[PDB]
């Protein structure tokens, strides 16, 4: 199938029509996704299957054909770019300065901006289009506004 | 059965739509990875 690096929708058909669950990043022959997303199911691209290789529910994240890529980080400072993949609509880059979720374990930054669910999986992006971490996880804040974690993985 | 389709190249946009603000939260992550607001 399609191992070309980009950024790639989830869908399903599962449900009525075809629905997209999610979306994805293929960098260096692996696919990057949330495991809310696809639950650690396998996948199709094209003719082919892509098989879980590592996930954690805590995390919230999941990695296909080889060992999590990603190890961009925020630096703190800088604006990013959520390169949201809405459902039946295109790609299209949102630049945000992010907040910052605090935790009893250090701080994460955060992104304050609200798509649907399927846009779960989306890339967030530093100046030099690395990928910092994916959109989808997060709370629903006093005005009923979604705010999500930059969440990045370890790459071994 | 789930399959993934091609939606485009990770790149920063020059001049894209800057939006959203940069609230900071205390927040707590659970066992289950659900986030929660701490207060
Ligand atoms: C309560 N859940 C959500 N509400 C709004 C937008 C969301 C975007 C991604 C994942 C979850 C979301």
């Amino acid at each position: 199938g399609e191992t070309t690096d980009g950024v790639y929708r989830v869908m399903t058909r599962r449900l009525l029509g075809s629905t997209q669950v999610g979306v994805g990043v293929m960098q260096e022959g692996v696919f990057h996704t949330m495991w809310h997303v696809t639950k650690g199911a396998a996948l199709r691209s094209g003719e082919g299957r892509l098989d879980p290789y590592w996930g954690d529910v805590k995390q919230d994240l999941v990695s296909y054909c080889g060992p999590w890529k990603l190890d961009a980080a925020w630096d703190g400072l800088s604006e990013v770019q959520l390169l949201a993949v809405p459902p039946g609509e295109r790609a299209k880059n949102i630049q945000t300065l992010p907040g910052i979720f605090k935790t009893k374990d250090g701080d994460i930054g955060a992104v304050a901006l609200d798509y649907p669910a399927g846009t779960s999986g989306s890339p967030i992006l530093d100046k030099c289009g690395r990928v910092i971490g994916l959109y989808g996880n997060g709370v629903v804040i006093k005005n009923g506004s979604y705010v999500s974690a930059i969440t990045q993985g370890k790459r071994e | 059965d789930m399959y993934i389709e091609r939606a485009g190249d990770i790149t920063w946009e020059k001049d894209a739509e800057v939006t959203g603000n940069s609230p900071r939260l205390d927040v707590a992550l659970d066992e289950s990875g659900d986030f929660s607001l701490v207060e």
